[PDB]
Formats: structure tokens, C-alpha cells, sequence
């Protein structure tokens, strides 16, 4: 039926400055009634959906004047005129042309350009609760740091780790615009207690050169 | 209904 | 909460899965009701309406012959039963609530979601709880929340009265099939001598409310 196109994937935005999100229809959304049937919804990080524009020009209850909706027939854009932290998400248009047919487009990440901020590193040994199954995980932080662009790379006595680690990353936060990152080394009982030094080495442009943070014991 | 899926009325009332 | 939705769920694949959405009286009678899901890290996806007052339903093409939406207008409550569950159908569900036709503003009151999903181990199991302990201004402590399933968790600090600095990641899922979780937060140093922290994990697929102590 109707195809929905949104564009960018992705929108960075340095605090206080506009950002402009458009979206695409193959059919055109107005009506008989003169209404153009294209939503726009927020999605901020761990919540679900709200909506903030309805039928392309109207804003919703209790969203700021600083969001607007325009266009009509096939060609829609939202504007933020003043990006701030809390307005970070995923924003989705959906068109309702025929009430029985809604079509969401694909969505467009809003990110905050805010300052690099260097990541502070933390290292945990796993705990002698967990050492007394039979398992060991060691875990790694790197917290509130921006951009999200990061490498975590483990050592163990100095030898690179590879295949035996996970990490995760959360969004970006809805009051500082920064980034954390946890990951995991996880090994067996009988393998940690092989070894003595237990390392994350961080690489990530707010640093002056790669951080390791460490442990000895195991 | 046509006319509701036109958004002409709505079928709650 | 305006509207409310039944408890995550856990399915085999091939099996059915039925979720509910109350309304209040006023609400339930006056407005259609969409379902919107978003499998992992994906976009929303519509998958229908039902108008509970007339009876009427519209599906998705996509889901056309699976999915079955139904209404309960003595319990104001309407629901989504997603048959033949294939992995890709794991997914938060979300109940929206719309206008019918004329009166259609937008989705404009929205559930929080219910977590369902597809695995052939289809077994609720309770998480392993253990401390990220502080040492090695401002120092750093945690919960690691290890091989549970299915989704989802959530963690609180001292019952919810810490909350500046408090990270909550993603769970990976690990070689076994269970997740595992981290949750941190930041603290001054000169607190790790004399304020306890607290991590409640709540797992609610296994019932399951753990609070374990982080000490430095």
C-alpha cells in the first residue's frame, strides 16, 4: 500500500541549534477533509512511544512550541527550532491516510552534539560469591563519556583477550548527552586463578592516549 | 465502513 | 497509567500468546485501540486496530491470519493473540489508544509495553545478583545481574532514593541463552565509608525481588 520514507537515519545536533527531520510518503496523506494523516512520535531511550505531532501540523498536549510540523501531500518535515538534552530518541513518523491502514516510517535517531568528554574507567573483580560457582566475570566501565565511538580491548598477564568478552552500550543520557559502556570478561574458575594481572585498556578521542585500569589477583 | 475509513465519522459515536 | 498491560511472557515456537490492554470505562468506549510492536533495537511496527465498541478489527497485511484482537466490554480490556510465534516475534508489545475515523488526533495515550518472547527454552529462571565492589574523587559500584531469562529486569538503588549517576545497561545475551545485566553508579569517594548501597533487582517473569548490598 503506502511506503513511508524518513531521513536522516541519524541526526547529530549541537545543543540550541535547529534540527529539521523529513519524511516521505509514495501516496499523498490529504484527505477530503483537508487533513494531511501524518504523526509524528517520540521514542526517548527506555520508554515507549509519545506522541508529538498529529495530522502534520499539530502539536500535541504539553509539547513545547519549539517543535513543529509542516508539509503536505507526500513531503513532511519536523523541526526542532532549539534541540535540547531531554528532546534525544528516536522520532518516527506514521502515516494514517485510510483509518484502517497506519504505516510507520523507519525512524530517525536524534543525538545531541555535545563536547567530547573523555570516559572514566573502572574495573571490577567478580565477587568471592560468583568465584565459589565455578565462574569468574570481570567487568569493565567506562562511564559518561561522548562521542559513543570507544574500543575496549582486555589483556590477562599482558596477553591480548579475544572471544570471551561482551559489552553494551546505553543511550545517550537525557540530562548530560554522554554515553556509558560496561563490558565483561568472563572466564572459568579454574582459568582466572591461572592468571595474576587483569587489564581494560580504553581507547577513545578524549584521552591523550590509551587508558589501562588494573588488577592484580585471581 | 467507507465513511469511517475516510476519517468522515466515527464509529465509537 | 491509562492504560494497563498483562506481564511479559515466554513462548515456544509454534505457540500462541494472548496480551491484554485495560481501559478506564470512559476511555475503553470512546476509542480504537492499535498494537505496535519493536523487536530488539528495531523500529515500531503497526500491526492493527480492533474499535472495541463496534466489534471491529483491522489487521496489518503482514499479520493478516495470525493475529485475532478481541474485546471484553464488560472489563473495558481488549487483547492481542499472536499465533504460529516464529524468533522473529520477539518483541515488546504495545497497546495505543486512537480515535476512530473523525475523531482520529493521533495515537495519543500509549501502554508500556509487554515483553514476549519466542524461544524453544521457554523457561522463566531467576538472576544471579552479585556486587561490583568499589576501590582500585569519585568512585564507581555496581550489581551484576547474571543468567536470567527472559526479559525484562529492572534495578533500583536504595529503593529507589539513589538515583543521580546511576547507569542501567542493556543485557547482552551470553553462549548459554540467558542475559546478563550490569548496573552502576557513581558516588563521591569520601561516601564508600559510610553509605550503605543497596541494588533491588526485580525480575518479574520469575517473580523474583533480590537486594544485594555492594561493600567496598
Amino acid at each position: 500500500d503506502i511506503v513511508m520514507t524518513q531521513s536522516p537515519l541519524s541526526l547529530p545536533v549541537i545543543p540550541g541549534e535547529p534540527a529539521s527531520i523529513s519524511c516521505r510518503s509514495s501516496q499523498s496523506l490529504l484527505q477530503s477533509n483537508g487533513n494531511n494523516y501524518l504523526d509524528w512520535y517520540l521514542q526517548k531511550p527506555g520508554q515507549s512511544p509519545q506522541l508529538l505531532i498529529y495530522l502534520g501540523s499539530n502539536r500535541a498536549s504539553g509539547v513545547p512550541d519549539r517543535f513543529s510540523g509542516s508539509g503536505s501531500g507526500t513531503d513532511f518535515t519536523l523541526t526542532i527550532s532549539r534541540v535540547e538534552a531531554e528532546d534525544v530518541g528516536v522520532y518516527y513518523c506514521l502515516q494514517a491516510r485510510q483509518s484502517s491502514v497506519l504505516t510507520f516510517g523507519g525512524g530517525t535517531k536524534l543525538e545531541i552534539k555535545r563536547t567530547v568528554a573523555a570516559p572514566s574507567v573502572f574495573i571490577f573483580p567478580p565477587s568471592d560469591e560468583q568465584l565459589k560457582s565455578g565462574t569468574a566475570s570481570v567487568v569493565c566501565l567506562l562511564n559518561n563519556f561522548y562521542p559513543r565511538e570507544a574500543k575496549v580491548q582486555w589483556k590477562v598477564d599482558n596477553a591480548l583477550q579475544s572471544g570471551n568478552s561482551q559489552e553494551s552500550v546505553t543511550e545517550q543520557d537525557s540530562k548530560d548527552s554522554t554515553y556509558s559502556l560496561s563490558s565483561t570478561l568472563t572466564l572459568s574458575k579454574a582459568d582466572y586463578e591461572k592468571h595474576k594481572v587483569y587489564a581494560c585498556e580504553v581507547t577513545h578521542q578524549g584521552l591523550s592516549s590509551p587508558v589501562t585500569k588494573s588488577f592484580n589477583r585471581g | 465502513v467507507a465513511l469511517e475509513n475516510q476519517h468522515t465519522i466515527d464509529l465509537t459515536d | 497509567v491509562q492504560l494497563e498491560q498483562s506481564g511479559a511472557e515466554v513462548k515456544k515456537p509454534g505457540s500462541s500468546v494472548k496480551v491484554s490492554c485495560k481501559a478506564s470505562g470512559p476511555m475503553f468506549s470512546r476509542s480504537a485501540f492499535s498494537w505496535v510492536r519493536q523487536a530488539p533495537g528495531q523500529g515500531l511496527e503497526w500491526m492493527g486496530r480492533i474499535i472495541p465498541t463496534v466489534d471491529l478489527k483491522n489487521y496489518a497485511q503482514k499479520f493478516q491470519g495470525r493475529v485475532t484482537f478481541t474485546a471484553d466490554k464488560s472489563t473495558a480490556t481488549s487483547y492481542m493473540e499472536l499465533r504460529s510465534l516464529k524468533s522473529e516475534d520477539t518483541a515488546v508489545y504495545y497497546c495505543a489508544r486512537m480515535g476512530s475515523g473523525s475523531s482520529y488526533y493521533g495515537m495519543d495515550v500509549w501502554g508500556l509495553g509487554t515483553t514476549v518472547t519466542v524461544s524453544s527454552g521457554a523457561s522463566t529462571k531467576g538472576p544471579s545478583v552479585f556486587p561490583l565492589a568499589p576501590s582500585s574523587g569519585t568512585a564507581a559500584l555496581g550489581c551484576l545481574v547474571k543468567d536470567y531469562f527472559p526479559e525484562p529486569v529492572t534495578v533500583s538503588w536504595n529503593s529507589g532514593a539513589l538515583t543521580s549517576g546511576v547507569h542501567t545497561f542493556p543485557a547482552v545475551l551470553q553462549s548459554s541463552g540467558l542475559y546478563s545485566l550490569s548496573s552502576v553508579v557513581t558516588v563521591p569517594s569520601s561516601s564508600l565509608g559510610t553509605q550503605t548501597y543497596i541494588c533491588n533487582v526485580n525480575h518479574k517473569p520469575s517473580n523474583t525481588k533480590v537486594d544485594k548490598r555492594v561493600e567496598p
